[PDB]
RNA sequence: UGGUUCCUGCCGAA
RNA sequence: GGACCAAGGAGUCUAACGUCUAUGCGAGUGUUUGGGUGUAAAACCCAUACGCGUAGGUUGGGG
């Protein structure tokens, strides 16, 4: 919950600019509805199969 | 504690020597002579999941899977997996013996040379 | 925790200061050979901390 | 403009820009273009102060920080503005901006503290009535202060009894309230007429009445007009301070 | 009993068609220059469309002949008939914004 | 621009950032809070003393 | 009848972890009234309208009370005038959340009910109108 | 150097349980009175 | 018409 | 109904209404005919339509 990343370098460093979240990650986190929405999502990519 | 078992033998299907094809797990059929399994021979609470040397059995693969015994050692007993190779049987044991922890089966795959 | 690293045990300390940088996160502290004075180390560091 | 950019170095993960930001803060109080700004730029500094606490790591670093946050309030008195007239002065208007500013944020920031996170915010409060209390001393209670320190924050905000505000904020006031008095009077019983003078000496029993007007109102929280009935109002101090 | 499993595949295979008829009409677009028609049926009166071509009296309002026209990628329908005067303006003004926008090589 | 904000519009049609049906994630912090902690009668002995 | 939520919504069961901490910590039947709201259903939550709220405010002595629906709060534009009111309930449609904020009222959480009104000091709840 | 202040939920609490602990004591030495007086009252009354 | 594939617990008629 | 034994072996799928429950949104709701996109039968975005729905008193009485 604090309000700014620090961007870090391709060396591997902080870089003193920093970004704030985007509050994309204050969502609710719904384990239930991932769980449900993922089970269809997973069965979409499938080839039929016949006798 | 003292561990009451309820139940000694095994309770096997009715007319289950009378036929080789017939398996010995208990189905139910659908004289009072055998026993039936029910709710009643179900063990103490306490008592349940406790081997004769009075432990907890805890199936340990590798060093990784021991180390969560570390605190619960006078509790539970570690057993090795059916298919541990041989030079993990022996780390395995040396570490056991370290902590401290009672294995259930010693000297499986193994032997002492010398 | 407690926790050893190769012979000497080490007091681990874990605060929601920061949750993030988690490479930064366990703070060590090394615990005396004295059991008795080891101990008393853990009530210190652990002053006004849960049972 | 540099406001935002100090909002920003107090919310930084960096432990050393969050240090030196406030140390420059120091120096920045002391200006006149801060106190021109309107309470906007006091909220949003605030709000910076709050995220400037909430990385302080150990609990000696969050009492020394804490001290900090009071020093803060202990910059807008000059012994000037005590010494000239009775009436307000601007540096005394940005002080109850500043404040008002403060409780703002805390108010809204409130529910969001972590349990863990919590004691110290509390111990933060602790110090921030400490400071601004001893605003009031240093200033010796002028009048033109204390009513507009009692309105415009006081009774503002987390005196108000309004459901807006969070209940354990005015619980917690009620706990530190009488041994913030007793931190500003500094065997026993020598110390207990000191301290009795000295509370005379002090406009408290006009404060008393805000939570006397809280008990007042019957659309206000039980729970909060009957823990400050219960244990304010059967204070001993109270009775050894005349009220 | 009929299921749609080339849904996924048919539409590549038309993008595909949508990609290799562009490449030989590399400049042009794929779709000619069709009309803004209002459409019939009291529900759907209030509707404007795509129609199918325009007239003749229409592309000879733009300045042009239709046998032209169909050169330069202008659908034209000979059996409709212009009626409304909107209409006709608006898809007047269509064909003129056309012509500014098109280069012709010769 | 992905998924907006209540500043940042969405960029999708229609779509908004979904809200919380509680505020504060932590309920042991409600529950212990200061005044939750005033409203609240004295606990028990947190396992039950067995009488006779 | 149900003596748990039915439901797996993770935040749901942590305000019945809230409220059934209340019901028996507290002596008050508002939080045995709200806790047995929780376990209800979808059928058995039926949403009440903002037009049902303010006409539920047109009661004697309620200006000043709070309203809380277990359930859902939905707009209906067949209303106007909006009073400046507290309201507090699982879920609010945008619409309904902006007929509460533009009538300078606030729209609450179930939490934060709770932390104003731990014994349910000066409350009102409402229930939707069940046909089918 | 800096002696770590208490913090201050526990001090709430503290306060709470002496609170509890003083009435808690105090019925409880009333108890013991009031039940001398019923077991006198039951000697009389089966007497 | 005949057959119709694991266990335990709970409720359990005509 | 049975010489024994091994393996195989019997409420599956689909369509239309119906209750219940869960989930999202809410007087609205429904992306996936189709188009755009792509690391390519996945995921991602969506124009216009369409579907279904929408368009007083007294006595009590949870609280």
């Amino acid at each position: 919950s604090r309000p700014q990343v620090t961007v870090h370098s391709l060396t591997g460093e902080a870089t003193a600019n920093a970004l704030p979240l985007p509050a994309v990650f204050s969502a609710p986190i719904r384990p239930d509805i991932v769980h449900t929405v993922f089970t269809s999502v997973n069965k979409n990519k499938r080839q039929a199969y016949a006798v | 504690p003292k561990i009451v078992k309820k139940h000694t033998k095994k309770f096997k299907r009715h007319h289950s020597d009378r036929y080789h094809r017939v398996a010995e797990n208990w189905r139910k059929q659908k004289r009072g002579n055998i026993s039936q399994p029910k709710i009643g021979y179900g063990s103490n609470k306490k008592t349940k999941f406790l081997s004769p040397s009075g432990h907890k059995t805890f199936l340990v693969a590798n060093v990784k899977d021991l180390e969560t015994l570390t605190m619960h050692t006078k509790t539970y007993a570690a057993e090795i997996a059916h298919n541990i190779s041989a030079k993990n049987r022996v780390v395995i044991l040396a570490r056991a013996k370290a902590l401290g922890i009672k294995v259930t089966n010693p000297k499986g795959r193994l032997a002492l040379e010398a | 925790t407690v926790k050893c690293d190769n012979g000497k045990l080490y007091l681990y300390m874990k605060t929601p200061e920061r949750a993030h940088t988690p490479a930064k996160l366990w703070e060590r502290i090394k615990l005396s050979k004295n059991y008795t004075k080891a101990l008393q180390q853990i009530d210190e560091h652990l002053l006004h901390w849960s049972k | 403009m540099e406001t935002s950019n100090f909002v920003k170095q107090l919310s930084s993960n960096n432990r050393k820009t969050r240090v030196n930001a406030l140390e420059a803060l120091k120096k920045y109080l002391t200006a006149k273009q801060f106190k021109e700004n309107k309470q906007i730029e006091f909220n949003k500094l605030w709000k910076g102060l709050y995220y400037a606490m909430w990385f302080s790591d150990r609990p000696r670093p969050q009492q020394r920080l804490a001290n900090e946050l009071g020093e803060l309030h202990g910059l807008y008195f000059d012994p000037k503005d005590n010494s000239t007239a009775d009436e307000l002065t601007t540096n005394d208007k940005a002080f109850i901006k500043f404040s008002r500013g403060f409780w703002k944020v805390m108010c809204f920031e409130w529910f969001n503290i972590d349990r863990y996170r919590l004691d110290k915010y509390l111990l933060l409060i602790r110090r921030v009535l400490f400071s601004q209390l001893k605003y009031l001393q240093s200033r010796n209670w002028d009048k033109k202060l204390v009513d507009e320190y009692i309105k415009k924050v006081l009774r503002w905000l987390p005196l108000s009894g309004s459901p807006k505000v969070y209940t354990g904020i005015p619980i917690h006031i009620v706990d530190i309230l009488l041994d913030e008095w007793e931190r500003l009077l500094k065997n026993k019983e020598e110390e207990m007429r000191k301290i009795a003078e000295s509370a005379k000496k002090t406009p408290l029993a006009d404060v008393i009445a805000i939570f006397q007007d809280i008990v007042a109102d019957y659309n206000n929280s039980k729970v909060l007009r009957e823990k400050i009935k219960e244990d304010l109002f059967s204070d001993t101090r109270l009775v050894s301070w005349d009220i | 009993v009929k299921v749609h499993f080339d849904q996924a595949g048919k539409k590549v295979s038309r993008r595909n068609a949508r990609a290799t008829r562009a490449a030989k009409i590399a400049p042009r677009p794929l779709d000619l220059l069709r009309p803004v028609v209002r459409a019939p049926t009291v529900k759907y009166n209030r509707k404007v469309r795509a129609g199918r071509g325009f007239t003749l009296a229409e592309v000879k309002a733009a300045g042009l002949t239709a046998a032209y026209a169909r050169t330069i990628g202008i659908a034209v329908d000979h059996r409709r008939q212009n009626r409304n005067q909107e209409i006709f303006d608006a898809n007047v003004q269509r064909l003129k914004e056309y012509q500014s926008k098109i280069i012709v090589f010769p | 621009q992905v998924w907006g904000s209540e500043t940042v519009a969405s960029s999708k049609v229609g779509y908004t950032l979904p809200s919380h049906i509680i505020s504060t994630s932590d309920v042991t912090r409600i529950i212990n809070s200061s005044e939750i902690q005033s409203a609240i009668r004295p606990a028990g002995q947190a396992t039950q003393k067995r009488t006779h | 009848h149900r003596t748990a939520p039915k439901s797996d919504n993770v935040y749901l069961k942590l305000l019945v972890k809230l409220y059934t901490f209340l019901a028996r910590r507290t002596d008050a039947p508002f939080n045995k009234v709200v806790l047995k709201a929780l376990f209800l259903s979808k059928i058995n939550r039926p949403p009440v309208s903002v037009s049902r709220i303010a006409r539920a405010l047109k009661q004697e002595g309620a200006a000043n009370k709070t309203v809380v629906v277990v359930g859902t709060v939905t707009d209906d534009a067949r209303i106007f005038e909006f009073p400046k009111t507290t309201v507090a309930a699982l879920r609010f449609t945008a619409g309904a959340r902006a007929k509460i904020v533009k009538a300078g009222g606030e729209c609450i959480t179930l939490d934060q009910l709770a932390v104003r009104a731990p014994k349910g000091q000066n409350t009102l709840i409402l229930r939707g109108p069940r046909n089918s | 150097a800096e002696k770590i202040l208490t913090p201050e939920s526990q001090l709430k609490k503290s306060k709470a349980q002496q609170k509890t602990a003083e009435q808690v004591a105090a019925e409880r030495a009333a108890r013991k009175a009031a039940n001398k007086e019923k077991r006198a009252i039951i000697l009389e009354r089966n007497a």
